[PDB]
């Protein structure tokens, strides 16, 4: 149900170090 | 793909990398949605043959589809120093561009200009304006009227033809006398 | 000794002069603690300069 | 709310129960008890059976017990109904005591320990230091090893010399690895 | 005017209208701002009057009017939906004692705000919109009670209140239903505080911490705050004072620092005593007592010494300040800990002194009690000696070393240990404008 | 300004002597003749008010006051009114008349700096600043600025003041880095060592006031023997074996002034005469410094212990390093003094720690701790990141 | 207390030099009964 | 429940989306660490002297060649301006021909030389 819901915000939360890391392959 | 990714990633050899980067487009077809975002990592790279191994995959999903975003991506790519990095750039475009122009896309001009820009260029190479005046016809090609498809939403189903004439021409510069195979996803409108 | 001119120091209770040597370390906090203390310093002033 | 009804023994109950508490040996909650009283000084020292482990834990905690030692002894809840820990908590004294003794001395004439024991037989008190396992010659309770040492776990960690410093180097190389 | 102070929450509804359509960072941050700002407008003359006419209608406005009682007359489904819960809201910040003095009406009404159409579905919906302070925050001033015969029955709006703070606890499904919880902690907390034995906190420990990162530091300090009072009769120390240590640290208060900062400070304050570290009240000297530190002062005053009845003279003359902070319970037990501080210093310093010389400091105190004194001393450490009563040699140990050991390099662990907190950290945040900037 | 000052603070200390009052005072007594005082003199008879300062013609008149020359009259006033007025009206028009003839920059200044400067005399601590501030005004010289020092130091140390001065003095020292080229800087770092010294200097200025003499000394501001005295002491009993054996070994300055003042006879010499390494000799030595230079002297008293035991202490260390191993028996008792109290007070240096010193009440008998590899260095490295660690903790504290 | 002093450690105590004194006379007079 | 089974579900790829990346980097890491090498290794010895004249701008300059050479070349992307030296007798690649480093300053030259007595030998008196 809403089980189903959130389980993106984890998704939703994980989205980022991963842009940071973007900004590090550039920064690399 | 992530095999694949690293693979390529990792590789010595570029062209692998590089075909390897172009074979994501495949897997990848389905979504060309994030293979922009994606290849946005390697649209940045030391390495052309990176570069080049993007135009191709990204250029392959939105053929049959839009995303100026994508295409926008290439066009520093597509002056990314060595002509035959842009050739790809190009053609790869353009492999997206035909049906599409003038202001429903207004930059195809450009495109077309750029082709022509090269293709007047006189020390643009016949890597670039060979691509150009190809891509330039590629969006000309059948008289124009005439598209290209692949998994065709209108089937929504593949066409293992459709795929073939990239793969085929993808080695050509290896050796040249190839791309005659592209005409398999011309599709008529 | 007491001008450290010499290493050693006395017994009392023994009535001797206890044993003692020379040196004692390499200057190294002494110089690190320098930084310790430089960096927070224009930074906090940094950190305050974003703030 | 509880004016509505109230009672008296409820004080003593208390008061044997933290004195129960108390000689349950649970601290915090014996204090945080206090704590979790609602009236507490109104009451406790309104109480001397709440007056007991208080003044008590003053002598308890940090380990003098002499008067406490004695205190409960003439605790007149000890002398109501209180006996229970009272016996149980001259042990959970000395015990601690016997820590102390340990501690302070490596070496004690089993009268003193016995002496500090309140005991009256040595023997008593031998029970306990050999319950204790303290090496004891004559007349005297030592401690060779005051403590537990070595005893098998806390270990991997917390003098591993080089492999937590290479665990640290390899935590650090991943500070210089995990660095991605 | 009213129209200004309804152009106010105009803005505010309007920047509502942005979290009404997905937009909060803005809206939270704002209303956050908003709260703040909220204090010039107050009041509710034509504010309301205007703002039930200006939104839409609805039978919860009317309710809403019983707590309004008034008079007006005069003449004059979508938008006036969570706006209405979002004036709600402002309906807890007409209570603030704001537009207010007695909420135990407003009680109800939070209830009746609170549980009908609200309380309801707005888990990820209602992003820490509720504010249960400001829900409690009411219920709080009530609890000068005293009066209420707690409440209704023993005390059960309030065990109701913390069975519906319960009931979020439940709701606190962590779908992010988090941000205002352990405030209910908190409250319960202090309720603990006010009644209860905290220990069930390490129940509330076992969940959470208000995770995480959008809480207010100063909940999150105000988490810790309680939370180090935990520890108080917990009797860890540093923990407690971590917790100080990481609640004043950077919790962002000078218009709270000025009561309530004390309060943490005081307490501060008394960690240290419980560690018999008096550091230097010479900067608590400085906004303290006043109102705050100086009978700590005037403990560390005495802990200076730690002499007993000078020590008790202090809690004799301050208890019901003491009692005031309930820091009382503290401070009964360092009383003979400075004495056995003392009792370490510049007296241990020979491999002994003798038994009567160490007795002659409790020769100036007690007699073979000693041995209790000094073995209740040398039980906790916190000295390092020895004697024989046999020798009647009290043998004070050296405490001497070198870095030999592994001891520094424990601390250059515990530095090593650090070396990802900013270092991690860099990375923690690398994100934000990296990240952004591509948008 | 300066013996006012003092013989203010000099009376206002009033305990040992009544001379301490007495002498004091009594110049005092005159000097308000001297000068129209009493508008601080005022204030100065309710500054020791309320002690000894208790018997005036206007504040106050008390027996329990042993000073009764902390007296007035109305007359005074009058005097001083008329003397101010008379001042007042003298510089007014003057003043006015520079003011008229559009009459000089700094000469306009100049009878500004009249003006003022009778505040100095006065005891006004008010238009003197404003008409500094006037002459700052008509300042075009630094050395109208060198006047605001001049000034700020008469109006702080005419009241031995404190910040604003020593701000301005800063301020002031600050607009033009010369110093009076070579010198203000020791006005400066003499007002500074002064400053600072209020009351600590310790270690701080107590060698800027050691340094610079006698390059300048004030007269109403400070005498020459008063840097000397104070810079001696605290740098003194502040700096090291080395540099006072260094330079307070002697100096041709302390060569010129040793026991010309006998207004010493102690400092570094009965601390040499300590730093000989004595045991008794000194013991009596500090309290005969003390009574004869800390009381005496304004931050010399109000600092106090500051002094009293650290070279009590620091003798110690001396007999320490000495010994390994030392009998605080043959110390304590062999010294020849209460072995307990001797030791009460040195064992109240084991808390203050800066004992090495391994010490024994029964036994009597000292022994040492040394820094090793742990030192402060490998030692000192806990915290010092720490309170980084905490601005860094800080330094994320921000975030948003 | 004031405004601004040499600060910490904090104010310590106070009556000692003459009591040293007291005793500098009484150690040393001790000194001299010795 | 359902629309998530369409929405939730996509959201996975982005899960994947994002781990890829990683990868990428640490190879890309390594790439340069790798790649790092050589250019440091760009330097070396045999090389020619010069003096550095001036800089057209950063990494770019008019040097000279101990055969009077003066030509557009590089310099270090190591020095940078504060770093960079306005004229100096400098490294030169022999075909790179390019501003290997600075020399610090040389001496000897014609003139013929200068007194050098370091730490003379001589007492006073």
């Amino acid at each position: 149900e809403q089980k189903i819901q959130e389980t993106e915000l984890k998704i939703r939360s994980k989205t980022e170090n991963v842009r940071r890391l973007e900004a590090q392959r550039n920064a690399l | 793909v992530k095999r694949l990714l690293h693979v390529a990633v990792s590789d010595s050899n570029d062209d692998v990398r590089r075909a390897a980067v172009i074979a994501l487009g495949f897997v990848l077809l389905r979504d060309y949605t994030t293979v922009p975002r994606i290849v946005q990592l390697l649209s940045k790279s030391h390495n052309a043959h990176v570069r080049c191994g993007t135009a191709f995959a990204l250029g392959i999903a939105c053929a049959g589809k839009g995303l100026q975003s994508a295409i926008d991506v290439l066009d520093p790519l597509t002056k990314d120093p060595v002509d035959f990095v842009r050739q790809a750039a190009m053609i790869a475009l353009s492999m997206i561009l035909i049906q599409q122009t003038e202001k429903l896309n207004p930059q195809v001009a450009d495109i077309n200009k750029n082709f022509l820009s090269v293709i007047t260029n006189k020390h643009q190479e016949g890597l670039a304006k060979f691509g150009a005046c190809v891509a330039q016809g590629i969006m000309n090609a059948g008289g124009r009227n005439v598209t290209i498809q692949l998994e065709n939403a209108d089937t929504g189903t593949l066409d293992t033809k459709s795929v073939v004439g990239l793969v085929m021409f993808s080695q050509f510069w290896y050796w040249f006398p190839l791309a005659h195979f592209l005409s398999l996803s011309f599709t008529p409108t | 000794i007491l001008d450290k001119i010499f290493y050693g120091v006395l017994d009392q209770g023994n009535g001797w002069l206890y044993v003692y040597e020379t040196p004692n370390q390499d200057a190294t906090y002494d110089s690190a603690l320098e930084l310790v203390g430089q960096l927070n310093k224009v930074v906090d002033q940094l950190f305050e300069k974003a703030s | 709310n509880h004016k509505l009804s109230e009672s008296d023994k409820k004080s003593k109950l208390i008061s044997l129960y933290l004195l129960n508490l108390l000689s349950q040996n649970n601290t915090t909650k014996f204090h945080s008890e206090l704590q979790y009283l609602d009236k507490h000084i109104k009451n406790l020292e309104d109480d001397s059976l709440l007056s007991y482990p208080i003044k008590l834990d003053r002598w308890l905690m940090e380990g003098s017990y002499q008067k406490a030692w004695d205190l409960l002894q003439s605790g007149s809840q000890n002398i109501s109904e209180f006996d229970s820990f009272t016996d149980i908590l001259k042990s959970a004294i000395r015990d601690e005591i016997a820590k102390n003794t340990e501690l302070s001395y490596d070496f004690l004439p089993l009268s003193n320990i016995k002496a500090l024991l309140f005991f009256n037989n040595e023997k008593e008190t031998e029970k306990f230091a050999l319950e204790r396992n303290w090496p004891i010659v004559n007349s005297k309770v030592y401690f060779n090893n005051q403590s537990k040492e070595k005893a098998d776990y806390e270990d991997e960690m917390m003098h591993e010399e080089d492999q937590k410093t290479n665990i640290i180097e390899k935590a650090m190389d991943y500070a210089i690895s995990i660095e991605n | 005017m009213a129209s200004t102070a309804v152009m106010m929450d105009v803005d505010s509804s309007g920047v509502n209208d942005l979290h009404h359509s997905e937009k909060k960072y803005a809206e939270e941050d704002q209303v956050q701002e908003l709260l703040k700002v909220l204090n010039e407008i107050s009041k509710t003359t034509l504010t309301l009057d205007p703002r039930y006419i200006w939104r839409s209608l609805k039978d919860l406005s009317s309710l809403r009017n019983q707590e309004l009682l008034n008079a007006e007359t005069l003449c004059f489904k979508t938008i006036e939906v969570t706006a209405e819960i979002n004036c709600f809201m402002h309906l807890l910040v007409q209570l603030f004692l704001w537009d207010s003095k007695e909420l135990e009406q407003l009680v109800e009404f939070n209830r009746k705000v609170v549980i009908p159409n609200l309380l309801c579905y707005y888990n990820l919906r209602s992003l820490n919109l509720i504010n249960a302070k400001l829900w409690f925050y009411i219920y709080l001033s009530h609890e000068t009670l005293a009066r209420s015969s707690e409440e209704i029955n023993s005390d059960n709006q309030n065990i109701i209140l913390r069975s519906t703070m319960m009931k979020f606890l439940k709701i606190a499904s962590l779908k992010h239903d988090n941000e205002t919880k352990a405030m209910l902690i908190n409250l319960i907390l202090r309720d603990f505080l006010n009644n209860g034995e905290v220990d069930s906190a390490s129940d509330f420990i076992s969940k959470l911490e208000y995770p995480h990162t959008d809480v207010s530091s100063s909940l999150e300090a105000r988490y810790f705050f309680y939370l180090s009072k935990i520890n108080a009769i917990q009797l860890d120390y540093s923990t407690a004072n971590e917790y100080i240590i990481a609640a004043i640290r950077k919790a962002p208060h000078n218009s709270k620092s000025l009561g309530f900062l004390q309060q943490s400070n005081k307490l501060h304050c008394c960690i240290q005593l419980l560690m018999g570290d008096i550091p230097e009240l010479s900067f608590f000297h400085q906004s303290n007592m006043q109102k705050s530190l100086l009978p700590y002062y005037h403990l560390t005053k005495a802990v200076k010494l730690g002499d007993l009845k000078k020590f008790t003279s202090t809690i004799t003359k301050y208890k019901q300040l003491l009692l005031k902070d309930d820091t009382y319970q503290l401070c009964v037990r360092l009383r003979s800990n400075v004495i056995k501080t003392g009792i370490r210093i510049i007296s241990l310093t020979y491999k002994k002194i003798s038994l009567r010389d160490i007795c002659l400091k409790l020769n100036l105190d007690s007699e073979q009690t000693v041995e209790y004194m000094v073995s209740r001393a040398i039980r906790d450490g916190v000295i390092e000696a020895k004697i024989n009563h046999e020798d009647g040699f009290i043998e004070t140990t050296e405490l001497l070393n070198i870095y030999d050991s592994e001891d520094p390099q424990q601390v250059f662990d515990e530095r090593i240990k650090f070396a990802n907190q900013l270092h991690d950290e860099y990375l923690v945040s690398m994100r934000y404008p990296e990240d952004k900037k591509t948008q | 300004n300066y013996e006012v000052s003092e013989k203010a603070f000099l009376l206002t200390q009033s305990k040992v002597s009544i001379e301490q009052r007495k002498e004091a005072a009594e110049f005092v007594l005159a000097k308000i003749k001297e000068e129209e005082m009493a508008p601080y003199y005022k204030y100065l008879c309710e500054e020791y008010l309320v002690n000894n300062g208790q018997s005036d013609l206007e504040h106050d008149e008390k027996s329990d006051s042993l000073n009764e020359w902390i007296k007035f009259d109305q007359e005074l006033y009058n005097e001083l009114c008329k003397k101010n007025e008379s001042k007042i009206k003298e510089l007014n028009e003057k003043i006015q008349k520079l003011e008229e003839d559009d009459e000089g920059e700094l000469e306009q200044a100049q009878a500004w700096i009249n003006l003022g400067e009778y505040y100095a005399q006065i005891g006004d601590k008010d238009n003197a600043e404003k008409t500094l501030g006037k002459s700052l005004s008509k300042a075009i010289s630094t050395g109208a600025k060198i006047d605001v020092m001049l000034t700020i130091a008469r109006l702080g140390f005419f009241y031995n003041d404190q910040l604003y001065v020593k701000e301005k003095l800063e301020a002031v020292n600050s607009m033009i880095e010369k110093g009076g080229d070579w010198e203000r800087r020791n006005r400066y770092k003499t007002y500074y060592g002064i400053h600072c010294l209020a009351v600590r200097n310790f270690k701080e200025a107590a060698k800027l006031l050691v340094d610079s003499l006698a390059t300048f000394t004030s007269i109403e501001l400070t005498s020459y023997e008063s840097i000397a005295t104070y810079a001696s002491v605290t740098g003194l009993f502040t700096l090291e074996r080395t540099d006072l054996k260094s330079k307070v070994i002697d100096s041709p300055e302390l060569l010129s002034l040793i026991s010309t003042t006998a207004a010493l006879q102690s400092i570094s010499s009965l601390t040499i005469s300590l730093y000989a390494s004595d045991y008794a000799s000194y013991f009596p030595y500090l309290l005969e410094t003390y009574a004869n230079v800390l009381i005496p002297c304004k931050y010399l008293n109000r600092h106090a212990d500051f002094f009293v035991r650290e070279m009590r202490r620091k003798v110690y260390a001396q007999l320490l390093e000495s010994y390994k191993t030392l009998s605080l028996k043959s110390m304590a008792s062999a010294f020849g003094v209460s072995v307990a109290f001797l030791d009460n007070d040195l064992g109240k240096f084991i808390p203050n720690k800066q004992l090495n010193c391994v010490i024994d009440r029964v036994n009597g008998i000292v022994e040492t701790n040394r820094p090793d590899n742990k030192n402060a260095q490998y030692h000192l490295l806990v915290k010092q990141g720490d309170g980084l660690l905490t601005k860094l903790q800080k330094y994320g504290a921000a975030v948003r | 207390q004031t405004n601004i002093w040499e600060e910490n450690w904090d104010d310590v105590e106070v009556d000692d030099d003459f009591t040293n004194e007291l005793k500098a006379e009484l150690d040393r007079y001790k000194r001299e009964n010795q | 429940y359902f629309k998530l089974k369409k929405l939730e579900k996509e959201y996975e790829l982005l899960t994947l989306q994002e781990d890829y990346i990683k990868d990428e980097q640490r190879h890309l890491k390594r790439e340069l660490k790798r790649a790092q090498e050589e250019v440091k290794r760009i330097q070396s010895v045999p090389l020619v002297i010069g003096q550095f004249l001036e800089p057209i701008d950063q990494n770019t300059g008019i040097v000279s060649s101990t055969t009077g050479m003066s030509y557009v070349v590089r310099i270090l992307s190591t020095l940078d301006r504060e770093l960079l030296k306005p004229s100096m007798s400098v490294a030169l690649h022999r075909h790179s021909n390019a501003l290997v480093d600075i020399l610090p300053p040389d001496s000897d030259s014609s003139i013929s030389v200068m007194g050098e007595n370091e730490k003379p030998d001589v007492t006073y008196a």
